[PDB]
RNA sequence: UAAAA
């Protein structure tokens, strides 16, 4: 299933009519003939066979990850998906806040501050695995808290749909006094203390 | 031109016109029924006008609207070509031009009805191809019958006349030879009546001639409105028969 | 426990639905159309079944109003509340000695009382009417067979009818009694139009009559006989401030 | 800006507004004199969206 | 559905079962060039 | 009992060892551990054993800043569908005033306020990362009285430091000096509000240009005769 | 390390104990 | 679009 050239350019031609992917399309040449299905790359990389799909980079660019911010805009956050956030507003009964990575382990860095960032909401009823209707997001969040959280629904209109209700959900780093403290550490699961400094946060730890 | 009699002692002006008389009046309503719900082509003397008026219909943005009113926005274009010596500046985003665009928003929003139009936008675009003296007045003038013909709710005509002090006479509709030689007043007339919803001056004036010169403005204004009326009387009694 | 006071009518109530409904309609004063055919089903035109149209419906939309509500005139007040007694009507005697009252007048005003809770469709139990002078007591229990011929005021250009929320009363007069409003001024209609915070008529009452009141008789046992004194005072209070209300609303209208 | 009738016994439409007991119209257009609803029809008049009125329109 | 119908007790109502079919941007898929041409005139 | 001006960076006057409850311009640094000031005032303490002591800066200021258990007066600048929107000092952030913070409240009655309107309420909330919140009846103790609308009146823009010498420090010779000259009511905001209300229109105006003259004017035993002018000059 | 109660507002470091009228009506004289 | 009982 493998006679194709091993790296691939925009234009060059693959297989017909196998089935698209990642960096193809269906474009319909002619040859003095009839308009043959021919699956066309895409996509400056590495052909794959499984379904057909372009990858763009070479191995030692994928190892090396040299495509570091390209790897995150043309990978989007799908449904289901695992992503790491920090809390940038605190609502009454919402908490927005900001996609930073994403995992298929490996991540991937997004946007370098400036706004046309990725940004979601994690909803006051997907705080917590128990009691999900009354909690107090003052106690489980602050502004500038690296979170941990799972994506839901994608009504992307602006923002995304977060939960943590899960043990390995959560705060993973925190400061004391929103950053103007020391470096804090989870220990139980609602309560996160800094060793040098001594004080406790109430937190939504993840442990 | 050159060195004219301004007001001679037989009473005639540089064109021909005497103290108390106008110059042509020749008003147009709905002359761009593609362009704009109202429309006016106002032709007083050499100025030649084209008032257009976009609403009232939702906003572009939902950024800025009353929740209470509407929002009325004059769009005042001077043209290029307006006057003899093509215009070799912007004008568009002239100091001049937005105290003009200013002057009469608040002329007009105190005048339509707002309330009737909640949560709404009226947008007048005006470009002046021509002027020629009184500009001011006959961009008021454009407006009132630019907005009876988009059906805006207004209480009273608004007219637009200017007035001129040459030593001690007073002179009806002044042109720009006239602007150019003395004191310049443009009145905003509300309808038959004697309430002002503009008074620019612009010119040193004597206090002692002031008042004379208001009442000979206000009782030009009422003959502009006139013209106005009988063009929209000529205008509905043709189109409904 | 007071028993259901639908056992004791002239006829059980037609729970059915074996027809459309029928009006209970058999004169009809002050009509521009004839009755005759208004009696006539509406041919199901797309998909909205046959059914008897609003006997009074051809009256409302073409009837001119009183010169009474197009007019600015100086607000009258309501009489005084400790020294003015209820006129409460439970014989057909007792409501002919209001009818000929309610003929000379041009404001009243009028609302309900219903129950249905021990009953499918519902029934009234209270009609509250006051003029300019009195305020009347209509035991709608009773006089359920005798109440139609309240028509003859009820459908009067002449004469103005001042509600509150009508949008249930009007349906209550016609399924129950018969009865149909034409020159309907609803007060609630009113206060949407102004610009009021709350359009309740405790508010209006508070604001514009200066009546505390404690409405808690709303969900009550309106079949209880006979009333009990707090409940005599509570639905007479709905329609004695409602004229002067409805002077100081129209004026700003 | 004129004056349409010094009759109070009316009601003031579209097209009108009252001021000390007498009526005068806002508008441009024909006097209409249905019962005692006075209004003024004006001349260009956009779509009056009224209760049960069947209408085509595109998603803004 | 404009050609069947513009031109020609234990009942308590039921809902009617609308699918997304009336809402698809599919357009019908053969239309005739006599048709619309007629559209055009 | 020691009172004495202190400056912000300065060195504080107590020992660690004691027991300490520092309020208002005292910080206290997530590093360092230390106490300092923060503020330009003259620093109070009060050592008592019964076994606890405080500590506060008292500064001048005039932007409110919100905390908890204060008497507050705001305006309302918007409705939304669970809660109003009051604003209690002009530029800063609005404060949420839920429906459900009257007395008697319920789902089914809405609170009779609308836009524009003065009320009276406590600072029930006051965190740093979230909105303020206020409200119409003390959730603590359950009192209600003087909470509600403030009908008609005449507001006063006053700093923070004449509003809480005049709600707290019962010997301010202003309440004494105005109801010897006219019969009114009062509303002590601790934002900087001081609503007034008098009889007569010609009364609260005098209330209004005595509190503004006695609010600049540092020497508080020329109170008696700032009103005994002000309410002379109304007079003609 | 040292004693320390969370930063409290201005109204709780009072001697009334909350039993203050923030809204006092002065009726006659 | 918080009116009616």
């Amino acid at each position: 299933n493998f006679q194709f050239p091993e790296i691939a350019y925009p234009g060059k031609l693959i297989c017909p009519q196998y089935v698209p992917g990642p960096g193809t399309k269906l474009i319909q040449y002619e040859h003095n003939g009839r308009t043959l299905e021919a699956i066309t790359a895409t996509l400056v990389g590495t052909v794959r066979c499984e379904l057909v799909s372009v990858l763009p980079g070479t191995e030692k660019g994928r190892k090396t990850n040299k495509y570091a911010n390209n790897d995150f805009a043309n990978n989007l956050p799908k449904e289901g998906d695992i992503v790491l956030t920090r809390v940038t507003r605190l609502s009454l009964q919402r908490a927005n806040v900001e996609i930073l990575a994403v995992e298929d382990a490996t991540f991937s860095v997004s946007q370098a501050d400036l706004g046309e960032t990725f940004r979601g909401i994690i909803r006051s009823q997907d705080v917590r695995s128990t009691d999900r209707d009354r909690v107090k997001v003052i106690e489980c969040f602050k502004p500038g808290d690296i979170v941990r959280a799972q994506v839901l629904s994608l009504g992307d209109g602006t923002n995304y749909y977060l939960t943590t209700a899960r043990n390995d959900l959560g705060v993973v780093f925190a400061r004391a006094a929103n950053g103007a403290g020391g470096l804090m550490y989870a220990t139980d699961w609602q309560m996160m203390t800094s060793p040098v400094t001594g004080a406790t946060e109430k937190r939504k730890c993840a442990k | 031109m050159s060195r004219l009699e301004i007001y001679s002692p037989e009473g005639l002006r540089l064109d021909g016109r005497r103290w108390n008389e106008l110059r042509r009046f020749e008003s147009s309503i709905n002359t761009h029924p593609h362009a704009a719900d109202g429309s006016s082509y106002m032709e007083q003397g050499n100025n030649k006008i084209i008032t257009l008026v976009k609403g009232p219909k939702e906003p572009r943005l939902k950024s800025q609207m009353d929740t209470s009113k509407a929002l009325l926005n004059v769009s005042v274009n001077i043209t290029k070509f307006s006057k003899f010596e093509r215009s070799k500046s912007s004008h568009k985003n002239e100091r001049r031009v937005l105290e003009i665009q200013t002057s009469l928003v608040r002329m007009f929003e105190k005048n339509v009805m707002l309330n009737i139009y909640p949560r709404t936008v009226i947008d007048i675009e005006i470009h002046v191809l021509e002027q020629d003296g009184g500009i001011m007045g006959s961009l008021i003038n454009g407006i009132t019958l630019a907005l009876i013909d988009a059906g805006i709710s207004m209480f009273d005509y608004i007219s637009g006349i200017s007035v001129g002090l040459y030593d001690t006479t007073p002179l009806l509709d002044t042109n720009s030879l006239e602007e150019n030689a003395m004191s310049t007043v443009t009145l905003g007339v509300v309808g038959k009546s004697e309430k002002l919803s503009l008074l620019l001056v612009e010119d040193k004036i004597p206090l002692d001639r002031l008042e004379n010169v208001l009442a000979i403005g206000i009782a030009g204004a009422h003959r502009v409105r006139d013209l106005m009326d009988e063009e929209l009387r000529k205008h509905a009694q043709k189109r409904v028969s | 426990m007071v028993e259901k006071p639908q056992l004791k009518f002239k006829s059980p109530i037609d729970n059915s639905e074996s027809h459309p409904f029928i009006p209970l309609l058999k004169e009809k004063p002050n009509a521009l159309k004839p009755l005759s055919e208004s009696l006539r089903l509406v041919d199901d035109d797309e998909n909205n079944p046959s059914h008897y149209p609003h006997p009074y419906e051809y009256e409302i939309d073409h009837q001119e109003y009183s010169p009474e509500i197009l007019q600015i005139r100086e607000e009258i007040p309501s009489k005084s509340w400790d020294d003015s007694v209820p006129i409460w009507v439970d014989t057909s005697t007792e409501l002919e000695s209001m009818l000929e009252d309610l003929k000379n007048t041009k404001e009243i005003a009028v609302n309900l009382e219903h129950h249905d809770y021990r009953s499918y469709y519902g029934i009234v139990c209270l009609m509250q009417i006051s003029t300019r002078e009195r305020d009347y007591l209509v035991d709608t229990l009773k006089l359920r067979e005798n109440l139609h011929i309240l028509n003859e005021v009820f459908t009067n250009p002449s004469i103005v009818k001042v509600f509150h929320g009508a949008f249930m009363d009007i349906i209550w007069l016609q399924r129950d009694l018969g009865l149909y409003v034409v020159g309907l001024f609803d007060t609630y209609h009113a206060s949407k139009a102004i610009g009021l915070p709350r359009h309740s008529l405790a508010y209006l009452l508070e604001n514009f009559a200066n009546f505390k009141t404690s409405k808690k008789y709303q969900l009550a046992d309106w079949r209880i006989r006979p009333l009990s004194k707090p409940m005599t005072a509570y639905a007479r209070a709905d329609t004695h401030f409602l004229l002067n209300i409805y002077d100081q609303l129209r004026n700003k209208l | 800006g004129e004056l349409v009738t010094d009759d109070p016994i009316w009601m003031r439409g579209h097209g009108t507004y009252f001021l000390d007991n007498m009526t005068y119209s806002s508008v441009a257009g024909t006097v209409s004199r249905v019962n005692r609803l006075l209004s003024v029809i004006p001349l260009k008049g956009r779509y009056a969206p009224e209760t049960g009125d069947h209408v085509v329109g595109r998603i803004a | 559905m404009d050609l069947a119908r513009d031109t020609p007790p234990s009942i308590t109502r039921l809902e009617e079962e609308s699918s997304w079919q009336i809402y698809s941007d599919e357009n019908d898929p053969s239309i005739s060039n006599n048709i619309r041409q007629a559209i055009c005139r | 009992h020691m009172s004495t001006f202190i400056f912000p960076g300065d060195s504080f006057p107590v020992d660690p060892t004691t027991p300490v409850k520092l309020g208002p311009g005292i910080y206290c640094d997530p590093n360092t551990q230390e106490i300092r000031p923060v503020n330009t005032g003259v620093l109070h303490v009060s050592a008592k054993g019964k076994g606890v002591q405080t500590a506060y800066i008292d500064y001048s200021s005039k932007r409110y800043i919100p905390s908890v258990n204060d008497f507050v007066i705001g305006v309302i600048i918007g409705t939304f569908s669970d809660s109003y929107k009051v604003s209690l000092q002009n530029f800063s952030s609005s404060v949420s005033l839920s429906y459900m913070a009257f007395p008697n409240a319920s789902k089914k009655n809405r609170p009779t306020l609308q836009v524009g309107d003065l009320v009276y309420a406590r600072v029930c909330t006051a965190e740093k990362e979230l909105e303020a919140e206020i409200e119409c009846f003390d959730s603590t103790t359950g009192r209600d009285a003087g909470f509600g609308i403030l009908e008609d009146g005449m507001i006063i823009d006053v700093n923070l430091n004449f509003a809480r010498q005049l709600l707290f420090n019962n010997d301010f010779p202003l309440l004494k000096v105005l109801a010897a000259h006219t019969k009114f009511e009062v509303a002590i905001g601790l934002n900087g509000k001081i609503w007034v209300k008098c009889e007569e229109l010609s009364n609260t105006l005098a209330c209004y240009r005595t509190i503004m003259e006695c609010c600049q004017k540092n020497d508080t035993a020329a109170f008696k005769d700032i009103a005994k002018r002000q309410f002379k000059e109304i007079l003609t | 390390p040292n004693l320390i109660i969370s930063n409290v507002g201005y109204s709780e470091l009072r001697k009334p104990e909350g039993v203050i009228s923030g809204r006092k009506t002065f009726g006659d004289n």
